[PDB]
């Protein structure tokens, strides 16, 4: 909308089209993680995280 | 916009094609590759206006101060998503159908209106036996049911006269040949 | 054994609507005849066939109007697409100009030779019918391509329709006027077709019921100025016209009532290369009318001088129909024939990769035995699934559907109305603070309660010539909002 | 709509839909080149089946 494009130009930061779908915890959830379990397939690398 | 009444009565066929704004001929759904519906499927973007909110089907028509534009490469007018709610299409059949919940449904009102059992209209709808529009010789009259033998029969003797279809344009033809003040006279 | 079938099939339906059954009534009071009735029909296809090129052959117009379209095709000197294929033809009881030529000299000569001979005496010279019954001769021996014979067919259905609208016109003219007989009437018609002596030899007789003419008289020879114009068009006699006509009705009845008794022959074969091929696909009755249509479409085409059984080509007419439609419908999705027959190469595989080793293909072996990229076999993996029903109960109880288990994630929230609400009633207030005219440019150029978003020199085409002054305007207004005392409430918008 | 896992979530009327519309254009195909009467009555039937 023209309102968030002169916002934009206002305040000239760059604002990358990048979405935001991060997994959050749901609220009222306050507890400690166990352990993680990362699962890929055989033809993306594990990234030197897994 | 506040209504008074709710009105129910039976639909014109004219009436159903000014409801719609386009006529959906190809079965197809969307593509394998993209998401885009065909020019010519059920949910067309052409018929049924655009998908996403004031854009068209190959994405050029941005600027939503473009309202009411047809394109010359897709078709499609922009305007919002909810136009897509409160509109229909329709389909062009070639021959008519007898709507089934209208002599199913008790006491079968289209055997009431015609004075015929349910199995008779439903042995003529079927195509299982021929019936006898109009007949304007004194052998047979109206309402006159002739198996598969009987209409070869009937046909070879005489001709040009012995009015008969099958199914639903019979009984179409019949509908708009019967008067109904005689029938409510004679009663 | 036909009658009683029927009587015994209608007197035990109970109200019994099976498709199924019906299909089978009607398709089984015909009986089977092998190896010798359909070579009749073959027989009497070819014979209706010959009777409609004797019938064009006696038709110089449609000859007339092939050889102006070949000499429209051959005037550019330079002509090869596919309406050459679509020609004549003949073959010998690839293409190329010395043999069209070789072969069109001789009718080139028969025509040049019978156009001459038309004004010898009248149409119907013993000369003038000899010439025309060789060139019907020669014109037999010349198989035409179904492409343009097509053509040529509803070309002269559209004429004769036209003919035969203009008499049922003029007949009407006459009957609901004047209340004239048909014996009286087509009689002299068909005697004189050349004049109206037969209108004057009416007039002359007495008729007491025909006083009321003066009224219709000036619309009859109206209307029938459009027959003598056809026929000037023409330029044929009417006899010879309706006979052409009658015969190759005939013919085209004959060959309609050949083609339906094959078809009712092949019903049974038909069926039985659906029971052959019992997949669920659409459904049955569907897959039945594909393999109906498959045998019309092989009968259009099949000929007995092959010397083999209409079998084979019927159940590979078939075959080809009900892939067609396996891969074009039967599917929410359409997916190409190519893509399918693909899918089905890829599966063919998987169960020789799963019957030698015992585990799920891996794509990287499926991948290096097909010689294709990996990236292909992701995407086949991918889109071959088949699309989940919307009323799958999602427990073990059949108390909750999937009619409301998915998100509205299409429109937006009210979050996000009453954040945008928020941030142009902000921005409304700030330019109503702010300078009049360096709001009504930033309204200008951004789009601000506008629908058009201006650009820089449309902007000072409507305000000020001077384009700079324009951008310093623009400048010196966002400067002024940039300012933290104006900003300290803008800032709050900085995520949005 | 796609679902979230990946596929895709079609509806039972849109398949019966298909189906009529494919039946019509069958029916027309037999009727534009003149079908024989058993395969006519046979289209016209699974029509109003349809």
């Amino acid at each position: 909308t023209p309102e968030e494009k002169l916002l934009r130009a206002i305040f000239g930061e760059k604002a990358s089209d990048v979405k935001d779908s991060s997994l959050r915890v749901p609220n009222g959830v306050s507890g400690t993680v166990i352990d993680v379990q990362v699962f890929t397939r055989d033809g993306v690398e594990k990234d030197k995280r897994a | 916009e506040e209504f008074d009444a709710i009105k129910i009565a039976l639909a014109s066929p004219d009436m159903i094609r000014s409801w719609s704004f386009g006529e959906v001929k190809k079965p197809e759904t969307i593509n394998y590759r993209t998401f885009k519906p065909e020019r010519d499927g059920l949910f067309c973007a052409r018929i049924f206006g655009p998908v996403k909110d004031y854009e068209c089907l190959c994405g050029k028509y941005k600027r939503l101060k473009h309202r009411g534009v047809i394109c010359e490469k897709c078709g499609v007018e922009v305007t919002q998503t909810k136009v897509r709610r409160e509109r229909m299409g329709h389909i062009e059949l070639a021959s008519p159908t007898a709507h089934i919940w209208f002599l199913k449904s008790l006491p079968s009102r289209i055997g009431l209106l015609l004075d015929m059992p349910l199995r008779d209209i439903e042995r003529v709808l079927y195509f299982e036996s021929y019936v006898v529009i109009e007949g304007g010789m004194t052998n047979l009259e109206r309402q006159q049911i002739l198996t598969e033998e009987q209409y070869l029969d009937a046909l070879e003797e005489f001709g040009d006269e012995f009015d008969a279809k099958m199914g639903a344009e019979a009984i179409q033809a019949l509908l708009k040949s019967m008067d109904l003040e005689q029938e409510c006279e004679q009663l | 054994a036909a009658a009683q079938v029927l009587s015994s099939v209608e007197s035990e339906i109970g109200r019994t609507t099976d498709p199924v059954r019906m299909y089978m009534r009607e398709m089984g009071t015909v009986e089977l005849l092998t190896r010798e009735g359909e070579i009749d029909i073959a027989k009497r296809i070819e014979d209706g066939i010959n009777q409609v090129q004797c019938s064009v052959a006696e038709y110089p117009e449609a000859i007339t109007y092939l050889l102006e379209q070949y000499d429209r095709v051959e005037a550019e000197e330079a002509r090869l697409s596919d309406l050459i294929t679509g020609f004549v033809d003949p073959n010998a009881e690839s293409i190329d100009p010395e043999l069209a030529r070789e072969k069109f000299a001789e009718l080139r000569a028969q025509y040049v030779v019978t156009r001459d001979t038309i004004k010898a005496k009248g149409r119907s010279h013993a000369t003038a019918q000899e010439e025309i019954l060789k060139l019907s001769e020669v014109f037999k021996q010349f198989r035409l391509v179904p492409k343009q014979f097509d053509y040529l067919v509803n070309s002269m259905r559209v004429m004769m329709d036209r003919v035969r609208t203009q008499e049922r016109l003029i007949m009407k003219l006459c009957v609901e006027q004047c209340k004239m007989p048909k014996k009286n009437f087509i009689t002299l018609f068909t005697g004189n077709e050349t004049s109206d002596t037969w209108f004057n030899a009416a007039i002359a007789m007495n008729k007491p019921w025909s006083e009321k003419l003066h009224d219709v008289s000036e619309e009859v020879h109206r209307a029938l100025q459009k027959l003598q114009q056809i026929e000037e068009e023409t330029g044929l006699t009417i006899e010879q016209v309706k006979d052409i006509n009658r015969r190759m009705s005939i013919g085209e009845a004959k060959a309609r009532r050949a083609k339906k008794e094959m078809v009712e022959a092949n019903l049974r074969l038909v069926i039985s290369i659906a029971k052959k091929y019992t997949n669920r696909g659409l459904q049955f009755l569907d897959l039945i009318q594909e393999g109906n249509i498959g045998l019309m479409k092989a009968v259009d085409k099949f000929e007995y001088r092959r010397g083999y059984k209409f079998s084979t080509y019927a159940t590979w007419w078939i075959r080809q129909a009900i892939t067609r439609s396996i891969a074009d419908q039967a599917r929410t999705i359409r997916i190409p024939v190519h893509m399918i027959e693909t899918i089905n190469k890829l599966n063919r595989i998987s169960r020789q990769m799963l019957q030698e080793m015992g585990r799920e293909p891996t794509p990287e072996e499926l991948a290096e035995r097909m010689l294709m990229p990996e990236d292909k076999i992701r995407k086949v993996l991918k889109i071959a699934k088949e699309p989940i029903s919307m009323e799958t109960p999602i427990g073990d109880d059949e108390d909750s559907h999937l009619g409301d288990f998915i998100e509205d994630t299409t429109l937006e929230l009210p979050l996000d109305s009453a954040t945008t609400e928020s941030l142009r009633a902000a921005t409304h207030d700030v330019l109503a603070g702010l300078t009049a005219r360096e709001a009504k440019v930033l309204r200008m150029r951004f789009g601000i309660d506008m629908n058009t978003d201006y650009t820089l020199e449309e902007v000072g085409k409507q305000f000020d010539v001077t384009r700079e002054r324009i951008r310093q305007i623009e400048a010196k207004a966002l400067r002024k909002l940039r300012h933290p005392s104006r900003s300290e409430v803008l800032r709050s918008f900085l995520d949005d | 709509v796609p679902l979230d896992g990946g596929r895709f979530a079609t509806s039972d009327l849109n398949d019966l839909y298909r189906r009529v519309i494919n039946r019509n254009n069958r029916l027309k195909r037999l009727l534009d080149l003149a079908a024989p009467d058993i395969i006519v009555r046979n289209e016209k039937r699974m029509l109003q089946e349809a």
